[PDB]
């Protein structure tokens, strides 16, 4: 029913701007730099990043916006990704 | 959790004799006085009258003749403006000119007057005047416990100067007394360095050090050292800081013979005996050429006592029970002995044409015939 | 009433000596993994050593095989020899000439006499300097009687003829 | 405690243990270390020390005793004894627990002591190829390899429990960097495909589906 | 030309080292030189203290003296402990074991002298005895005589006049001396503390707007008899000082609302040190909650005697927010890892905030399993913006076991058994379970619940139970019995602190053989069922289900010895419709706290109880649920279950009533208490947390409501409350490694009839 939920949230925080600072042709160490670590990412396969700034206040929705940015072997970047909504409830 | 006693003990009292009669001649009082506190509140005298002291606050103005007043003012501010203020005097009551100027805890010198126990002026100094005034040529002299020789002009106080000295961490309350030697002062210090300057513009010509090393390795240089030195004749005997006897003289002040056996208390000049205590009660007499034991009484050994005096071919010592020992210069047993106050005694008796005095703890006088 | 164990095995279970093998990822095609971090890696061994209470933990005992100890010197040969007679112990010969010798079933005693062997020894002692051989290269140690001549068998033995000689010469 | 010169006495302290019972043992025997610091085999009575305070139960100070044997004389023949008890004082005090006895797995606390151990044993097998204990030493190494990865996949499992989705990714990937063989792993890999289908991210789930499938 | 370089028995080392400290060998003439040489060398090998030299030619034969050997330790002293004194053995490079000569007698003495110079007792005088042991060792037979310590004389503080010195050092700790009319305990110097001393004046002094003052000098000097110091300061004061505004600059992530309102400065008052500090501080926590756990903060002030007013400084930067990677335990012996990891408020790969792991470990804490919780937030090498908290516990063994077994005097077969052990095996969760078996009594009990039947905190736990109490003393309130039922519940939280629980239960009850009492039959003629008054053979049953429901609110410090926080608790429960039995009864309880020291050694505690009872229309509650108090935390002083109405009888087949003592008891009762929590200043603080003290002051009554005495004239009308019981004294509480332990002694001063006295009691509970 509706009893009680300590909220939970998830790492690699973000905000609405800073998301406007990062671009094509820079360095991981720039991005790194830019927005901390990525707190998640790939473990396998090509090198690529995940930030994931999700949220549960509990009981009321779950909000995530997420942001996987791409890369290049060299350790440049390629392409991202802008996840602002969860579609799918 | 308060039963927990244990020291080293001291000869009671050997062989008392009678080869004098020792009597009281008067004893009036002016209160306490100095209590248990560690000071030197030694009483002078001069034109038939002796001017005594206290802890806290009075003075007074005794005839030399019965112990009657002439005027016993008190000193502390009027209105008290903590608790009556405690002056907490603790400087050598000397006096000249007109005038007892008094030293205190409370960076004071109260310079009074003689005629009525006015205050001439006050003045503040850089620590406390644990010493005892002097007066050279209208400069009074502090040794202080910030090791600053501020001289003061007479009348007014006017500070004419200061010279800073150094001090370890630990020390004792040993505080010099400068000695006038043709504008030439000298005095100890708790470093144990004695130095040697000029007064008209303040300026130290020379430097020395007598004993081994002390702090964490704490030398002998405990004493009841009258740090205070002497000079005769160009030569000086600063019976050390330590206690380990030197000679020197004034331009270079340098070592003339080093008895270096223990801790002075005191001293006396007269012909060619050096009477002293060294720093466990053992009473000594040695040569001016150099150290040179003439005789060793230590009968009091253990037994604390103070600082000696001459009065006509008799050696005195006070004690910590109120007795007297009267003692001939040739060594050394007693020549008779009382026992005059209850309190104790902590300070030098003085002494000077024909009339020995000294306080008591509080009872302070006792004029002893 | 209960004793003969409890003194040369180590204490504890023995469930881990069953532990699953270790076998490897699996790892399709077109992709890595992430094993790139070795640092917990297992090093292979042929071994191979008994395991569990089968496996001796008895402290190791010196006075393997003589982790020698001499003190140098006059002559010894003419006294050691009696310094068996400190126990007046077999012979299988006694050889003065080259100042040793070797001897026969010698049996110790510990408070384990199945593990108490009747024991033969080469007695190796000559002056070699400058120095004094106090050492036996064990001949015929068996169980009792059952032939076993393995590491910590032939380590223990040896140094109880290691000390008893040195007990033999302290007099 | 009577007094004399070492030897009989170390010889008593011999009889008394031999026969099993420690603690009279181990008084003599630290006596004989303490009343004569250099003695005969003044290093043969530490080794025996260790050896009675493993057999009786005194877990700390054999541990200590150890260390100071170790960095007293690091170089010695028979210093590989000492690294394999290190060991077993490291393992038994991990489980000491005998409540397991009525039939709990210890598997989920503490996991620092079997870390230690893992560490020792494996110093020794590295540092001592072919000496008396390594068999022993590796069986141990791969039991504590199991526990470690066990304990790991405990959380990963709580912490999937519970929802928080990107820490179950990020322990689930540490122990596939640390013990990819062991069972845990490849049964704890469907906890990373599922937290990769909760947060909408789906070629992830795709590769560890392929990984997953390959087995 | 040498032939040997002999060696008179080292003993202590080998021969061999000698023959390598001998320069004389083969391969160099020999001559005095040479002799002298080797004299050196064997008093340069640190164990020999006489070596002479003799050489023939080819030949050399020698001489050695053996220092060695040491083996002694003894004493001595009286006030200091002899495990310092061994540490400056060491440091004297000396110890069992060892080469020592009759020469270091004076550096040993010296330094155990200067030991005791920064001891306090500047008069030192031991003995250092060296017998020997047949070539084995020699001993070091260390007496000692250390002279009083010397106990201040004054302080005085030279250049002040904005206060006086008493003042200043009263607010001090090295006092001088100590009134016996205040007298609040003891005195003594150490130099120790001179420096916090000093600091605590510096500050003091700063707090009151003299910014510029400084502590000139100071010095110590020493009576010429070492039984009296003296210490005396230099100080300047300056004037007051005036704020003026506030600064803050820097990198403040936007927050300048909560920080500019944070350093809120009334406009043009004098300065403070302390506030300015505190507020830097406060804003150094706040930053590191919403993140930067690693804030730059910088403040420094800004001064000007054009008019004495200061306008602060203060430059800041934030940093880097999100740090936590992977949160750990150390401790958990045998506790499961998700048990102490499911309460936690700071959820792995997020954000740092501080105030959740602090608030975590609160709450871990008050689930009182361990000794004690200690965090850390360790930074991880090499990157720069992450963390690794851990939190390091330590168990506390609390469940219990017991058991006994014997046949005794006629009949006794007792199989007494009993265990809870709450939080079993660490599992998680807690379980009772008792039982016994007289000749004539049998009684079973066994409850258990798991909190967390669900993750988010739902609990659960049920329990059953069996009483079979034959319960015939020998014929008189014997009150024959037997009783069975269960219950089980469901606790689920409300919020972070407060709590609810429901659930129902079912219990039947029967029994017969008892005293004709008034109470009983009061109660039976409410049922109806118009027993036999006279006589005793009276027999009946019931069986009834029941719902059930209690509140909480805990917001304790600790788990066990709690030192601050509150802790209502509630519990209701009434009848369903269709049992026999219909009535409802409601309890309370509230175990508040404070601590006055912020030690948290001093604490004081009140507490409470309340009850009540009905009979749900026509009927009346039934006895043998009412409520009754005495013995123990109920209240002390009294006997167990001794306070409350006394039973009277009827009229032994041969009013026509009779008083005694029996605590039927009422259905309301109100129980206070007060306390005095205190340490016990006389035991190892180390082992003394396992224990606990306190005085108090018991009061509190219980009665009957529904009583009457409009027919019952001439007795105690327990209808009326104010009759109250009371009592204070002393006890103490151990967390004995057995167990929990307290026990107790007082005196009930204002007790009415019968009340009877106890005085002195203990519990196993």
């Amino acid at each position: 029913r509706v009893v009680y939920r300590p909220d939970i949230n998830q790492g690699n925080y973000l905000t609405a701007n800073d998301v406007s600072k990062i671009r094509v042709g820079m360095t991981q160490q720039q991005v790194a730099y830019a927005l901390g670590t990525p707190l998640m990412s790939d473990p396998f396969g090509t090198n690529t990043w995940f930030y994931v700034f999700r949220q549960q206040p509990g009981h009321e929705g779950v909000t995530q916006q997420t942001l996987t940015l791409t890369f290049n072997s060299s350790g440049v970047l390629t392409n991202i990704d802008n996840k602002p909504a969860l579609s799918g409830n | 959790f308060n039963s927990e006693e244990d020291v080293v003990k001291m000869s009671p009292l050997p062989t008392v004799e009678n080869q004098f009669t020792p009597t009281t001649a008067w004893s009036t009082s002016v209160g306490s006085g100095i209590g248990n506190f560690y000071s030197n509140l030694h009483p002078a005298l001069a034109d038939n009258v002796v001017y005594a002291a206290d802890r806290a606050g009075l003075v007074k103005a005794l005839n030399a003749d019965d112990g009657k007043e002439i005027w016993s003012v008190s000193l502390a501010e009027k209105d008290g403006w903590f608790s009556k203020e405690p002056a907490l005097l603790s400087g050598g009551v000397t006096v000249s000119g007109g005038h007892v100027y008094i030293g205190s805890e409370k960076a004071q010198v109260y310079a009074l007057n003689t005629s009525d126990g006015t205050v001439a002026w006050q003045t503040k100094v850089a620590g406390e005047a644990l010493s005892r005034p002097v007066v050279s040529d209208g400069l009074v002299l502090i040794h202080t416990s910030n090791g600053q020789l501020q001289a003061l002009n007479e009348a007014d106080g006017a500070v004419k100067w200061t010279v800073n000295l150094d001090m370890p961490s630990l020390s004792l309350r040993g505080e010099s007394a400068p000695t006038t030697a043709f504008g030439a002062a000298v005095v100890g210090g708790d470093n144990g360095r004695v130095s040697a300057v000029l007064m008209e513009q303040g300026q130290m010509i020379w430097q020395q050090r007598i004993s081994q090393a002390t702090g964490s390795t704490e030398i002998d240089r405990l004493s009841d050292v009258d740090t205070t030195p002497v000079v005769v004749n160009g030569v000086v005997f600063a019976l050390a800081y330590n206690g380990n006897l030197t000679a020197l003289d004034l331009r270079s002040g340098q070592i003339m013979w080093k008895r270096e056996l223990g801790s002075v208390n005191d001293f006396i000049v007269d012909g060619n005996r050096i009477y002293l205590v060294d720093q466990n009660d053992r009473v000594m007499a040695l040569t001016i050429d150099g150290g040179v034991t003439l005789w060793t009484q230590s009968d009091l050994l253990h037994r604390l006592l103070t600082s000696p005096v001459l009065y006509n071919g008799n050696l005195v010592v006070g004690d910590s029970e109120g007795y007297l020992h009267w003692i001939n210069v040739e060594d050394g047993r007693f020549v008779a002995q009382q026992k005059v106050d209850s309190s104790g005694f902590q300070t030098e008796p003085v002494a000077a044409d024909g009339k020995l005095l000294i306080q008591a703890k509080d009872g302070t006088v006792y004029s002893i015939t | 009433s209960s004793d003969s164990r409890y003194k040369r095995q180590v204490s504890g279970d023995e469930a881990y000596l069953e532990a699953a093998p270790l076998a490897e990822l699996h790892a399709p095609a077109g992709m890595i993994l992430p094993v790139t971090s070795g640092d917990y890696a297992i090093p292979v061994t042929n071994g191979s050593g008994a395991v569990g209470k089968a496996l001796d933990i008895r402290p190791p005992a010196q006075p393997g095989d003589t982790a020698s100890l001499l003190v140098e010197n006059n002559t010894l040969w003419p006294q050691v020899v009696s310094v068996l007679q400190a126990k007046n112990y077999t012979i299988t010969q006694r050889d003065d000439a080259g100042q040793t010798l070797t001897t026969d079933w010698v049996q110790w005693n510990r408070l384990d006499e199945d593990e108490q062997y009747r024991g033969r020894y080469q007695i190796s002692v000559k002056p070699q300097g400058y120095q004094q051989a106090v050492t036996v290269k064990l001949l015929n140690l068996e169980q009792a009687g059952k032939p076993v001549a393995d590491a910590a068998s032939m380590q223990r033995y040896s140094t109880e003829m290691m000390n008893v000689i040195s007990a033999g010469l302290d007099k | 405690v009577p007094d004399n010169p070492p030897n009989e006495i170390y010889a008593t302290a011999q009889q008394k243990l031999q026969d099993g019972n420690w603690r009279q043992a181990i008084t003599q025997l630290e006596a004989l270390d303490n009343r004569y610091p250099f003695g005969p085999y003044s290093q043969q009575v530490q080794l025996d020390l260790i050896y009675a305070y493993y057999k009786n139960a005194d877990l700390p100070l054999a541990q200590a005793a150890i260390d100071r044997f170790i960095r007293l004389n690091p170089t010695h023949p028979n210093i590989d004894y000492v690294m394999y008890m290190r060991g077993l004082t490291n393992m038994a005090l991990d489980d000491s627990a005998l409540q397991g006895f009525f039939g709990v797995d210890r598997s989920d606390r503490d996991p620092q002591h079997a870390r230690a151990a893992f560490s020792d044993f494996s110093k020794l097998v590295r540092g001592y190829p072919n000496s008396q204990y390594t068999t022993d030493a590796t069986k141990r190494l791969v039991f504590l390899k199991d526990r470690l990865a066990k304990y790991e996949y405990s959380v990963a499992e709580y912490y999937t429990e519970r929802g928080a989705w990107v820490a179950v990714v990020n322990r689930v990937e540490g122990m596939l960097r640390d013990y990819p063989d062991t069972q845990a792993t490849r049964d704890a890999l469907p906890l990373m495909e599922n937290a990769y289908r909760q947060m909408q991210m789906n070629a992830q789930a795709e590769k560890v589906a392929k990984i997953i499938a390959a087995n | 030309v040498v032939k040997d370089i002999h060696f008179e028995g080292l003993q202590r080392v080998a021969v061999g080292a000698a023959l390598l400290s001998m320069p004389v060998r083969t391969g160099d003439t020999v001559n005095d030189e040479d002799i002298s040489n080797t004299i050196r060398a064997l008093f340069a090998t640190g164990n020999f203290e006489d070596v002479r030299v003799l050489r023939d030619g080819d030949t050399l034969l020698v001489q050695v003296k053996e220092r060695p050997t040491i083996a002694s330790i003894t004493f001595g002293n009286k006030s200091v402990k002899d495990d310092m004194l061994k540490q400056n053995l060491e440091a004297s490079g000396v110890r069992v074991g060892e080469s020592l000569d009759r020469t270091t007698i004076a550096d040993i003495e010296k330094g155990l002298e200067d030991f005791y110079y920064s001891v306090g007792k500047y008069s030192a005088s031991v003995k250092a005895v060296v017998t020997p042991l047949p070539r084995n060792r020699v001993d070091l037979k260390l007496v000692f005589q250390e002279g009083v310590s010397a106990e201040i004389q004054q302080i005085n503080i030279v250049g002040n006049h904005a206060f006086t010195t008493d003042e200043l050092i009263s607010h001090f700790q090295l006092r001088d001396e100590v009134p016996w009319w205040n007298v609040v305990g003891d005195r003594k110097y150490q130099k120790q503390k001179l420096a916090g001393d000093l600091e605590t004046l510096r500050s003091y002094y700063l707090d009151r707007g003299y910014a510029r003052f400084n502590i000139d000098s100071t010095q110590v000097s020493l009576t010429p008899d070492k039984k009296g110091i003296y210490v005396t300061v230099n100080i300047t004061e300056g004037d007051q000082y005036k704020l003026s505004g506030v600064e803050v600059s820097g990198n403040l992530a936007g927050h300048s609302a909560e920080i500019e309102q944070l350093t809120k400065i009334e406009p043009g008052e004098l300065y403070n040190g302390t506030k300015v500090t505190k507020m830097e501080d406060d804003i150094k926590k706040l930053l590191g909650r919403y993140g930067y756990a690693y804030p730059r903060v910088q403040s420094m002030p800004e001064i000007n005697d054009a008019d004495k007013t200061v306008k602060l400084r203060v430059n800041v930067d934030a940093g880097n927010r999100f740090y936590v990677r992977k949160i750990r335990f150390e401790g958990n012996d045998t506790s499961k890892d998700a048990v102490l990891r499911r309460e936690m408020r700071q959820m792995e790969g997020a954000w740092l905030g501080s105030d959740l792991v602090d608030q975590g470990k609160e709450r871990l804490n008050r689930l009182g399993f361990f000794e004690t919780v200690d965090t850390d937030t360790q930074r991880v090498p090499g990157s720069p913006d992450q963390v690794d908290v851990v939190y390091k516990v330590k168990e506390r063994n609390t469940g219990s076991f017991n058991f006994g077994i014997g046949y005794g005097t006629e009949s006794g077969v007792s199989f007494q058994a009993g265990v809870q052990q709450d939080n079993w095996l660490g599992t998680g969760y807690a379980v009772g379970i008792n039982g016994t078996k007289n000749d004539y009594q049998t009684y079973a009990e066994l409850s258990v619940t798991n909190p967390y039947f669900t993750v988010d905190g739902v609990s659960l736990g049920g329990r059953l139970f069996y009483n079979d109490f034959q319960a015939d003393d020998a014929d008189l309130s014997d009150y024959t019995n037997k009783s069975y039922g269960t219950d089980v519940t469901l606790g689920f939280p409300i919020n972070e602190y407060n709590s609810l629980r429901a659930g129902l239960g079912y219990v039947h009850n029967s029994l017969s053989n008892m005293q004709p009492q008034v109470a009983m039959w009061r109660y039976l003629y409410s049922m109806g069922e118009h027993p036999s008054t006279s006589d005793q053979d009276n027999s009946f049953k019931t069986d009834d289900f029941t719902f059930n429901y209690g509140w909480t609110y805990n917001k304790l410090d600790r788990g066990y010895f709690p030192t601050d926080g509150s802790r209502v608790n509630l519990t209701g429960k009434v009848t369903i419709p269709g049992s026999d039995n219909e009535y409802y009864k409601v309890t309370l309880d509230t175990a508040t706290y404070v601590p006055i020291d912020d030690d948290h050694k001093w604490v004081v505690l009140g507490r409470t109880r309340w009850g009540y009872g009905d009979g749900l229309g026509g009927k009346e509650m039934p006895f043998y649920e009412n409520f009754y108090a005495g013995g123990s935390s109920t209240v002390r002083g009294f006997q167990s279950n001794t306070i409350g109405p006394k039973a009277v009888y009827f009229p032994h087949q041969a009013k026509d009533l009779c008083k005694s003592d029996d605590a039927v008891g009422g259905n309301a009762m109100a129980v206070a208490s007060l306390e005095f929590i205190t340490p016990t200043p006389f035991i190892s603080d180390k082992y003394a947390n396992s224990v606990r003290t306190s005085f108090f002051w018991d009061m509190g009554t219980v009665w009957d409501t529904n009583w009457d005495s409009s027919q019952y004239s001439g007795y105690p009308d327990y209808s009326d409350p104010s009759n109250i019981r009371m009592s204070a004294g002393i006890a103490l509480q151990w967390m004995s490694p057995l167990g929990p332990l307290v026990f107790s002694y007082a005196q009930p001063f204002k007790k009415y009839d019968g009340d009877k006295a106890e005085q002195f009691q203990f519990n196993c509970g």
